[PDB]
């Protein structure tokens, strides 16, 4: 079903912010908005991995996915 | 003596060099209005230091072939959203 | 002051990359032979990179509750902060 | 490559005297493609 | 450390492939997928903590 | 303390006495290098000691490498005898040692930075120029380079006793500044 | 001219060192930087194919020579 | 052809910035693409501004949320003192 | 020159009949620069299949891609659904005092 807890957002959130009055329906459309981005990213996957013509995601098309999003360094 | 709060109180005393009726309208198509003009002060000097940042990029880069902005200048202009 | 925080700034102080492992690396990309200079930079840019990331997975580490030495998700998730908040490219 | 050389930059800058290898390994890989990237950046210039 | 749950969203990321002709991952770099989705999350944070700013208006300054 | 400086470098100087052709020297002996448009001195090699000299055409010679006094006189001996067979009557006048450098280990990592803040009028130190600590020491004027292997170089005497002294003058304040 | 490492130990006056013993390459490459903090005052004290230096055809190895020279 | 008088003025100001700094010749088109860069820049502060004040049930512009908007943009305010005190007695307006 | 042509061959496609000629050039500059950011990613995607020439499948995920970015619709399905979620609900609650209008 669900791919991601509860409780490792709440960490994530009242570990950034934990004096913060704030709502819980918000937490979940933000969880809902992420597994959508989630979908998204496997989209990139999926072309990016049909690119090289291979059958086994690797570390080149997600780096480029995040070269489109974040430029990340790993 | 926290000069960051002294200079918001002291933008009542600057006079800009961009005029303040072309920034006014300018804002004015960004939907801003300010009876205040020190805040039209703070975002005029702001984009003068914007266009003194770009500019001095484009005098360092300029160094390597009395001075022009060029192409080769352009460039490194072109980091923030080129 | 105490006795850690001297080894701790001397381990901060004189740490360095291999001068040969940087150079191959830089060789192994570039194809051609590469000044000397350019291994001092991109050892000392590293580390500049390195310090931010640890510096971060100490923030990430203690703000979870969690204690020292530093996991996996603890680095990994500090060198991603540093790329959400605009930092590192 | 860096793995014991990176272990006394780890510690230097706040984690343990013996942190995880895991993390180690995982910081050696920071640093290789952190490389590569920047030399790809310094090429194109 | 498994921010997401890895093994439902490993059989999708593996349904979706094998429905567009992809047959197989790498296992710490469907975990990395995640793990972007995971600051993705804390993108998000960001700007709730800028809103928490936002929050904090002292307008009896 | 059981750690004794270990001589890498006496040079040395002596006058001959007499005006040399450098062009008749570089090209009648072997090993030698001379190049006036960049370098106006010959540029010569020997194996026991090995060592290394600079021959002026004024006559007088600079001396390299041997890491004991007797070492740079028989060597700096030899050079004036290659000036004196090839039918130059060569001298042996004011020899004199001119420069020392040894190293040592210390054994323990050293605070070069808490070292340069507590000794500024003595010290300087940039980690990204040079990662040594240059440690100017007035009693005797020495010249130390410190590194965190333990290694310590010692430069600028004119005898053994003051490299001895020098280290025996800064290893108190090394032990101050151990990790532990 | 530079003789940084002419205290050193072994440099030929050019720049490049040698050594009985060996010591660490930040020696070289960093004394190629002692060049200008201080040391040239010890450095005033002190003073290829077609790179070869042109010989006599009877030139004698003078490096061998076990004489002694009067004092 | 109204509009491009302030243009026009824009880009006297972009040459005062230049006499500062002392540039003899410049590509003119690089110019007044940099010209377009200061409008779309300004317009662009003006939208966080009022995307950062819409979320107030009133419309007033305060001081911090301009400075808030500029540190969103990145920023660092403290120069901006070092800045009039470089340009203000130097730039005639 | 001969792209003024291209832009007059285009603009009587169109069928009206008023412009600027500034306006034509610098929709030409802008989309020859969207044209060299195309090229820009079939070089990416070419050093990204080690392959020094550009396939039709480069491409061909190119202008899916930017397709995703720039290219951007409301969806049909999703018209008939939100259609079916606030068409659904049927409520109209009437208040005396009506002055009142926010609550934010």
């Amino acid at each position: 079903n669900q791919v991601l807890t509860k409780k490792k957002l709440q960490d994530l959130v009242r570990e950034v912010d934990p004096n913060e009055q704030l709502d819980e329906d918000v937490e979940e459309m933000l969880l809902q908005i992420a597994d959508d981005f989630i979908e998204s990213v496997v989209t990139a996957a999926c072309q990016l991995a049909r690119h090289r013509k291979s059958s086994t995601l690797e570390v080149k098309d997600v780096q480029l996915h995040l070269e489109r999003q974040w430029n990340m360094w790993i | 003596s926290t000069p960051l709060v002294d200079f918001l109180m002291q933008l009542e005393d600057y006079t800009p060099t961009i005029p303040d009726a072309v920034t006014g309208y300018y804002l004015n198509r960004a939907g801003f209005e300010a009876s205040d003009p020190r805040i039209i002060r703070l975002i005029s000097l702001a984009a003068q230091k914007f266009i003194s940042d770009i500019a001095n990029d484009a005098l360092q880069h300029c160094k390597m072939k009395k001075y022009t902005l060029t192409m080769e200048d352009l460039t490194p202009a072109l980091s923030e959203y080129g | 002051f105490s006795e850690e925080q001297l080894n701790r700034y001397e381990m901060y102080r004189r740490s360095a990359f291999p001068k040969a492992a940087i150079k191959r690396l830089i060789q192994s990309i570039t194809g051609t032979s590469v000044s000397q200079n350019v291994v001092i930079a991109m050892s000392g840019i590293s580390k500049v990179f390195v310090g931010e990331v640890v510096e971060e997975a100490l923030d990430v580490c203690e703000k979870w509750g969690e204690m020292p030495p530093l996991q996996p998700k603890h680095m990994r998730e500090a060198v991603r902060r540093l790329k959400s908040k605009g930092q590192i490219p | 490559l860096f793995s014991k050389e990176l272990r006394c930059m780890m510690y230097g800058f706040g984690d343990d005297q013996n942190p995880y290898t895991e993390s180690v390994d995982i910081l050696e890989d920071l640093v290789i493609e952190f490389i590569t990237e920047m030399t790809h950046k310094a090429m194109s210039i | 450390e498994t921010f997401l749950l890895q093994a439902p969203l490993q059989r999708r990321i593996l349904e979706i492939g094998k429905k567009h002709g992809i047959t197989e991952l790498h296992p710490d770099v469907v975990s990395y997928v995640s793990h972007a989705t995971q600051q993705r999350l804390q993108n998000l944070v960001e700007k709730i903590s800028e809103t928490a700013q936002q929050k904090n208006f002292s307008y009896k300054d | 303390s059981g750690i004794v400086p270990q001589l890498q470098n006496i040079v040395s100087t002596v006058n001959l006495g007499c005006k040399l052709d450098l062009k008749t020297i570089a090209l009648r002996a072997r090993n030698a290098e001379y190049n006036p448009k960049r370098f106006a001195a010959v540029i010569m090699r020997i194996r026991e000691p090995r060592t290394t000299a600079l021959i002026f055409s004024s006559g007088k010679m600079v001396c390299t490498g041997a890491k004991s006094e007797e070492q740079s006189r028989l060597a700096a001996r030899k050079y004036a005898r290659v000036v004196q067979k090839l039918g130059f009557p060569a001298k042996f006048l004011d020899f004199k040692i001119q420069n020392m450098v040894g190293s040592c280990d210390v054994k323990f990592p050293i605070r070069l930075e808490g070292l340069v803040l507590t000794h500024q009028q003595f010290s300087s130190y940039e980690p990204e120029l040079f990662p040594g600590l240059i440690y100017r020491m007035i009693k005797p004027r020495i010249v130390l380079l410190i590194f965190v292997s333990g290694k310590v170089v010692l430069t600028g005497a004119k005898v053994r006793a003051e490299i001895y002294e020098a280290f025996e003058n800064i290893y108190p304040i090394l032990k101050g500044f151990r990790k532990t | 001219f530079s003789l940084a490492g002419f205290l050193f130990g072994n440099i030929n006056g050019a720049g490049q060192l040698e050594g009985e013993s060996v010591l660490d390459d930040e020696c070289k490459k960093h004394l190629a930087g002692l060049g200008a903090l201080g040391l040239g005052s010890l450095i005033t004290e002190l003073t290829n194919d077609e790179g070869w230096v042109r010989s006599t055809e009877d030139a004698v190895d003078y490096s061998d020579i076990n004489e002694v020279a009067e004092d | 052809m109204c509009e491009s008088y302030s243009r026009s003025l824009l880009r006297v100001s972009v040459a005062q910035i230049c006499q500062a700094l002392g540039w003899d010749s410049v590509q003119l088109s690089a110019c007044h693409l940099l010209t377009d860069v200061l409008q779309r820049y300004l317009q662009q502060l003006g939208r966080g501004c009022h995307r950062y004040s819409e979320l107030y049930g009133r419309t007033d512009p305060i001081l911090d949320d301009v400075g808030e908007a500029f540190q969103l943009m990145g920023v660092s305010l403290h120069e901006l003192e070092d800045y009039i005190h470089n340009i203000e007695p130097v730039t005639f307006p | 020159p001969k792209d003024a042509q291209m832009m007059a061959q285009i603009l009587k496609d169109m069928g009206i009949t008023e412009y600027e000629p500034r306006v034509i050039n610098q929709m030409l500059e802008f989309a020859f620069r969207y044209v060299t950011t195309i090229l820009d990613d079939a070089k990416i995607y070419s050093s990204h299949a080690k392959k020094a020439t550009v396939d039709a499948d480069d491409v061909r995920l190119a202008i899916q891609c930017r397709a995703d970015q720039s290219f951007t619709s409301p969806p049909p399905r999703d018209f008939l659904l939100d259609i079916a979620r606030q068409r659904n609900q049927t409520p109209l609650p009437l208040i005396k005092p009506x002055x009142x209008x926010x609550x934010x």
